[PDB]
């Protein structure tokens, strides 16, 4: 029934304006208060504030007169505004009920130096083979890629077992990230390890990683 | 503004142990607070809307309770699906959040698989190099990776980022990256030093490599 | 007199300036005594007037003692003399809209004809100039036409409306098509 | 040589005009927060019990409310008495006026707007070693006789860029909650002055008053900020009196004095209400906040329909009297405007109700057909109730701005006020035929007071005059 639905992924250079809108439906949007809450990665929920029918908005001191809130009744539509510093999940809430409850699906908004920019992918391969020991570890770097998110996958998804980890933000303001899978030493010469990797940039990438 | 702090920031438990998180506010908001529980990869959930009102869908055993500046929420029974990150949230006027506690599985220790990842021909073909130093399935999280390159630690060229805990085993892992130039790749040994679920400190190197 | 001519479509500024005196009580009134726009106190106050809708003033000026009426998306039917009354100061303006349109489309074939005409407030008699891209002149007081029209005639027609020593300047592109035997 | 007749000379007063500061007298409890109570303390004189008034006797004067400087006076009294007592969470001012920026400090290029382009133009980078010294810019509708643009150095402690220029002047400060209840206000001439009281019963603010009394102190006034309707001002002592110093001109507003007051009642803002409830035992989840109802910018204002209707009929009759009979009297719904302009807004505990006047003016009363309407519906219904809204962010009645002040805590009372008067605007203009149309107008807030002070002229005295029998 209520239903908030957030703009899509919105990508930014430093200084650039972007502008994120949140539609309401399934209640009367002009009756029901509006707040918007950010949440920078690996850190918790910051509320940036809130939006009355006569258009009067709390802000958070952070945001205080620098953000401002707009709302269009007539499209039952809400807007908010940040920066790069601030490139985050961007939420929406309302309150059809008076009881602070539904949120919208979120917002990523990323602003950075650099423009989206496909992943250059480098194969992560052993170091002494199949007489090592039980297991070894197989992965492909993924690198200088912006932004997220980015798929990497091993054989089309057929192996998935404690495969990557989270992004790491070069200071360039470029992402990269290691995709590697423990896989059992005596299997690497038998099986072949494709490492898949698509996404934003529409580049596939299909990667072999031979222990030659 | 109202500082909002809840506490402990994290909290380790076992499934079916009792958990007590607390918010505090640093101003009397009475009674206006409310409780969120997330997930990863997930939006915030109303667990309780205004610290006393239950929201439907909301299982019995997560108990609400205190006012004015000090509140706590405690979970009679803890489960694997209530894992998770939770917030305290002021709902009087300004709707701030404390700072979060996670709630994650408590194990016994669990020592890193430890793995050096040289960088490949392509990689030395762009002119930039990265070596991987890998460690996996380690509990408790806090560990100690030292880059000894010749003989000498470094700092500032490398970057580490820890994965979710896994809701199989309960463990963590650590991808640490190295970054130099070709040239500084071609001066010869790298070593990656981890430290705690084993008794001797690992060094993992690489140097030839025929 | 004052008299500004303004576009059709465009907005249009009719400035009030208070002799030596700061924040003041403002009315603009039109021939017939409609109250258009004026003041009071601090508030701005709008009248019966059509223009209610497309009609506003700059209060951050008010302190300063100018008064501005400013007209948006203005029309022919608006054209009027708008009389800015203040302290027993009438500062009168003649506001005169324009509009020159292109009723052959734009995109036409080589050897069809062009015709602009311009819709103009009653009593006005403007000379209209146009000026083709390859820099042929047609000239007229109200329908400007061209008989044929070249290729080079494609792209911008610069056209001068000339009412009360006032010069107005529109731009309208015409498109003639190319074609190959 | 002298007479057998004595000659006694005759200590006549004499009164010349003045303008000084009245000295406001109220009866206050220093020990009170309030706002007016505090302003009393701050800075009033006690009001002398039963003052009385002193009739001259054979004098007739002359009369101008719209002249008359108290008037001034009391408004920038009022304007004071706001600014102090109320401080807004926000003030948003505009700072620097149709300045626009065109080249920025240490610039050794010379930028050019280009209007045909609509875009700024690098006009040519300086070949000597020069850096500007402060931000150039050009001054909006501003013409020199050469008729080039004026243009203003700026010389602002951060340096604003290209196309920018003139800022809002955000003020952050505290707001908290102050209360406000209008408490009446007498004025009290300085000693060798004296306030001279026209005492007609009917009088319209302009002309000769032959009955003409001293008065030491003014009546109490209330400063109520109000919009459309006078409120808790004076009543007239006979029929309704609708005064304009140009009734022919539609642009002068008329103000209407009512015999009777029309009771006006809105409800919102009040002290603080502190309520537990424990909820679910208090184990497992305890006390809170449940129960939130609706929108408190929601209020309604309730005014008497009969009450109205007969007042409404009272000025129209006055009206159509005045302008002749002939033309038809209708009220009608305000054109636009802003909030304040559009709808009945008034200030209640601090805080300002918009409400919606709409419904108070929609009648026509040419016709019986239209009497017998409104009788029947009159008859149907009791009360009107018009739509009212709180706005935190109010538009500065004193200067161009806005303001923004803390929403209402509670509810629970009722802000009542005795609407003592119409502010009338006529449309008119040619072809209004058979017709006169009236909307309820305001802004300025001197007419409020104006209609206060009509009677009220202040005189110097000076030593006696001695006149001789003749």
């Amino acid at each position: 029934e209520v239903q908030l639905v957030q703009s899509g992924a919105e990508v930014k250079k430093p200084g650039a304006t972007v502008k994120i809108s949140c539609k309401a439906s399934g209640y009367t949007f002009s009756d029901f208060y509006m707040y918007w809450v950010r949440q920078a990665p690996g850190k918790g929920l910051e509320w940036m504030g809130l939006i009355d029918e006569d258009a009067d908005t709390m802000y958070a001191e952070k945001f205080r007169g620098r953000v401002t809130i707009t709302a269009d009744t007539s499209t039952d539509t809400g807007y908010l505004e940040l920066r790069s510093e601030d490139t985050a999940v961007y939420y929406c809430a309302a309150d059809p009920w008076e009881l602070n409850n539904v949120w919208g699906q979120g917002t990523l908004v990323s602003v950075s130096s650099a423009s989206t920019k496909g992943p250059s992918v480098f194969p992560l391969a052993p170091s002494s083979k199949s007489t090592s020991g039980g297991t070894a570890a197989l992965g492909c770097l993924v690198k200088d890629y912006f932004p997220e998110p980015v798929t990497v996958s091993w054989n089309s998804g057929a192996l998935t077992s404690g495969v990557t980890f989270p992004a790491v933000l070069q200071s360039s303001g470029l992402y990269s990230l290691s995709s590697v899978v423990t896989v059992p030493s005596s299997s690497l010469g038998t099986q072949t390890y494709i490492c898949n990797v698509n996404k934003p940039s529409n580049t596939k990438v299909d990667k072999k990683v031979e222990p030659k | 503004d109202i500082q909002m702090t809840q506490s402990p920031s994290s909290v380790s438990a076992s499934v079916g142990d009792r958990v007590t998180i607390t918010c505090r506010a640093s101003q009397d908001i009475s009674t206006w607070l409310a409780w969120y529980q997330q997930k990863p990869g997930k939006a915030p959930k109303l667990l309780i809307y205004a610290a006393s009102t239950l929201q439907s869908g909301v299982p019995s055993r997560f108990s609400g309770s205190g006012s004015g500046t000090d509140f706590s929420l405690t979970i009679n029974s803890l489960q694997p699906e209530d894992f998770a990150t939770y917030y305290c949230q002021q709902a009087n006027s300004f709707f701030t959040f404390g700072g979060g506690t996670k709630v994650e599985i408590k194990r016994t220790v669990a020592a890193p698989s430890v793995f050096i990842f040289p960088p490949s021909d392509e990689q030395l073909k762009s002119g930039t190099a990265s070596v991987v130093c890998l460690l996996n399935n380690f509990y408790p999280r806090e560990a100690k990776v030292q880059w000894k390159v010749d003989n000498a630690l470094q700092s500032g060229n490398s970057q580490e980022s820890v994965t979710e805990q896994d809701s199989k085993d309960s463990t963590y892992s650590l991808s640490s990256t190295l970054t130099l130039s070709k040239a500084d790749y071609e001066k010869k040994l790298y070593a990656c030093e981890v430290t705690q679920g084993l008794s001797s400190p690992v060094t993992k190197s690489f140097n030839r490599g025929e | 007199k004052k008299v500004v001519l303004g576009k059709k479509g465009d907005t249009v500024e009719l400035t009030c300036t208070a002799s030596q005196k700061k924040s003041i009580q403002f009315h603009w009134k039109n021939s017939n005594q409609i109250k258009i726009l004026g003041n009071q106190g601090s508030f701005l106050t709008k009248g019966p007037s059509k223009l209610n809708d497309r009609a506003d003033s700059r209060r951050s000026l008010w302190d300063q003692g100018n008064f501005p009426l400013i007209i948006k998306n203005l029309k022919i039917e608006d054209s009027d003399t708008y009389i800015c009354e203040v302290e027993d100061q009438k500062e009168e303006v003649q506001l005169l809209v324009f509009g020159l349109t292109a009723n052959s489309d734009t995109h036409l074939l080589q050897g069809q004809s062009l015709t602009l005409t311009l819709e103009s407030p009653p009593g006005s008699s403007p000379s209209v100039q146009c000026r083709s891209p390859r820099g042929k002149n047609i000239q007229g007081g109200k329908t400007l036409s061209v008989s044929q029209l070249e290729l080079q005639d494609s792209g911008t027609w610069t056209c001068t409306v000339l009412q009360n020593q006032k010069k107005v300047e529109f731009k309208i592109d015409i498109v003639v098509l190319a074609f190959q035997k | 040589t002298e007479k057998l007749w004595v000659t006694v000379y005759y200590g006549v007063p004499v009164w010349k005009e003045a303008t000084t500061t009245l000295f406001c007298a109220s009866d206050a409890k220093a020990y009170d927060t309030e706002v007016h109570n505090v302003w009393a303390t701050h800075a009033c004189v006690p009001t002398d019990p039963n003052p009385q008034e002193v009739v001259l006797v054979n004098v007739t004067e002359n009369f101008n409310m719209w002249k008359n400087d108290m008037v001034e006076q009391m408004h920038e009294d009022i304007i004071s008495l706001w600014d102090q007592s109320l401080k807004p969470c926000v003030k948003l001012t505009p700072l620097c006026v149709s300045l626009k920026c065109t080249d920025l400090k240490n610039d050794t290029n010379t930028n050019s707007s280009s209007g045909r382009m609509i875009m700024e133009k690098g006009e040519i980078k300086n070949c000597s070693f020069n850096i500007s010294t402060s931000i150039r810019g050009k001054v909006q509708k501003e013409y020199a006789f050469f008729y080039k643009l004026d243009i203003i150095p700026i010389d602002n402690d951060t340096t604003s860029y290209k196309l920018t220029s003139c800022n809002t002047s955000v003020i952050t400060q505290a707001c908290p909650k102050v209360s406000f209840e209008p408490i009446p206000i007498h004025y009290c001439a300085p000693a060798g002055f004296a306030i001279l009281k026209c005492n007609n019963k009917t009088f319209n603010g302009t002309g000769p008053c032959t009955n003409v009394s001293t008065v030491q102190c003014t009546h109490g006034i209330r400063p109520v900020v109000s919009t459309q309707l006078l409120l808790n001002g004076s009543l007239a002592e006979e029929e309704v009196v609708i005064r304009s110093v140009n009734f022919t001109d539609n642009a002068k507003t008329i103000i209407v004095q009512l015999n009777t007051s029309v009771e006006i009642n809105c409800t919102r803002p009040n002290n603080n209400t502190r309520k537990r409830i424990r909820i679910q035992r208090g184990p497992g989840r305890a006390f809170v906040t449940i129960g939130k109802i609706g929108n408190m910018r929601q209020a309604h204002c309730n005014i008497s329909r009969a009450k109205w209707n007969n007042t409404l009929k009272q000025i129209a009759s006055k009206l159509r009297e005045q302008f002749g009979n002939n033309k038809t009297i209708i009220f009608k719904q305000s054109s636009g405007g802003d909030p304040e302009i559009v709808t009945h807004s008034f200030n209640c505990g601090g805080e300002f109700f918009y409400c919606n006047s709409t419904q108070l003016f929609n009648s026509t009363w040419f016709n019986s057909t239209w009497s017998t309407e409104g009788s029947n519906n009159t008859e149907g219904s009791d009360t009107i109730t018009l739509p009212c809204r709180i706005k935190q962010i109010i538009n500065m009645w004193q200067k161009v701005g806005k303001a923004m002040y803390a929403p209402p805590i509670s509810g629970q009372i009722r802000c009542s006020s005795n609407i003592t008067g119409l502010l009338l605007t006529r449309d008119g203009g040619n072809s209004n035929n058979e017709s006169e149309i009236f909307r309820p107008g305001g802004g300025d807030m001197r007419d409020n007071w104006r209609s206060e002070l009509y009677k009220y002229k202040v005189v110097k005295i000076e030593p006696l005059g001695v006149a001789p029998t003749k």
